[PDB]
């Protein structure tokens, strides 16, 4: 939400 | 953490953030106990009264973190879960007795200045250090108060272990030998508590015998945060150590 | 084997700002 997006590789 | 302070860099290199994939948000704290095993509270993963039952694919583990919200490039490591193990006698129906869970990572994590495992206590260390008045340390990215809201960085607070009668007399909940409580009494002056979001994180003590940090408890439950006359309750890690070793030895 | 010893503290013989509070409580 108010977190910075993490690299897509981990999702 | 209520009435805590900002952690120093690398002060809790075993601290783990349990992170939901979607929506992308903090779920709980946790701790690193080896290169492939993470310890947390069962209620972080399974709590039917709130329709909580996460699966491996729902979650990530983020290790080596300081900032709550930012992606700490070149520092944190993000790992996927291979398997969740919840204590078979975890009592979610009544009092969160045996509030403990292990998470096996898909690949081992590389240790660094910011990533390092905590020790689990032997019988003798537990016996010596788990005494009323002795202080441990709780860390997490949970709320700064019961109702600022959230921290920018990891928070730390040192809290004394409380006598069993005082723990029992502070609550209507049935307390068990698998729990201990910690926090300052109303007259003691100093304050502090864990709060929502700190659940699953470690209560650690530094052994004066060998200068190593041991995880004595897991942030389990409380009624509000940092209320006078109330105390935070922690899973008594040594008492469930046989289950821990069984899971790691078997799987 | 190496558990519980922090690279930026114990491994370098540096103390963090409040660990002494814990030690002092172990009476
Ligand atoms: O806490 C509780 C909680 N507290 C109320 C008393 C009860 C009720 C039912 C079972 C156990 N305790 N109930 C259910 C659950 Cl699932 N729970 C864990 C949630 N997060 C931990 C927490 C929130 S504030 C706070 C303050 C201090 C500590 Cl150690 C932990 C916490």
């Amino acid at each position: 939400g108010d977190f910075e997006e993490i690299p897509e590789e981990y999702l | 953490i209520v009435e805590g302070s900002d952690a120093e860099i690398g002060m809790s290199p075993w601290q783990v953030m349990l992170f939901r994939k979607s929506p992308q948000e903090l779920l709980c704290g946790a701790s690193l106990i080896s290169d492939r095993w993470v310890l947390t509270a069962a209620h972080c993963l399974l709590y039917p009264p709130w329709d909580k039952n996460f699966t491996e694919n729902d979650l990530l583990v983020r290790i080596g973190k300081h900032s709550r919200t930012r992606y700490e490039r070149n520092i944190e490591k993000i790992s996927m879960l291979e398997k969740i193990y919840i204590h078979p006698r975890y009592n979610w129906r009544e009092n969160l007795d045996r509030d403990i869970a292990l998470m096996k990572l898909k690949k081992p994590v590389a240790f660094s200045d910011y990533i390092h495992p905590v020790c689990l206590p032997d019988r003798e260390t537990a016996a010596s250090l788990l005494q009323a008045g002795y202080k441990g340390r709780v860390t997490g990215w949970g709320n700064l108060k019961e109702t600022k809201g959230q921290p920018s960085v990891l928070q730390v607070v040192n809290l004394p272990i409380v006598e069993r009668p005082v723990c029992k007399d502070s609550t209507r909940i049935r307390i068990t030998d698998n729990m201990f409580c910690a926090g300052y009494k109303p007259d003691e002056g100093k304050r502090g508590d864990a709060c929502e979001g700190d659940s699953g994180g470690p209560f650690v003590m530094k052994s004066p015998f060998n200068n190593r940090w041991y995880q004595m408890g897991i942030v389990s439950w409380g009624e509000g945060c940092d209320r006078d006359g109330k105390y935070g309750f922690y899973t008594h890690v040594f008492r469930l150590k046989k289950w821990i070793q069984k899971v790691i030895d078997q799987f | 084997a190496d558990c519980g010893l922090r690279p930026l503290f114990e491994k370098k013989s540096l103390e963090d700002k409040t660990e002494r509070e814990l030690l002092e409580s172990y009476i």
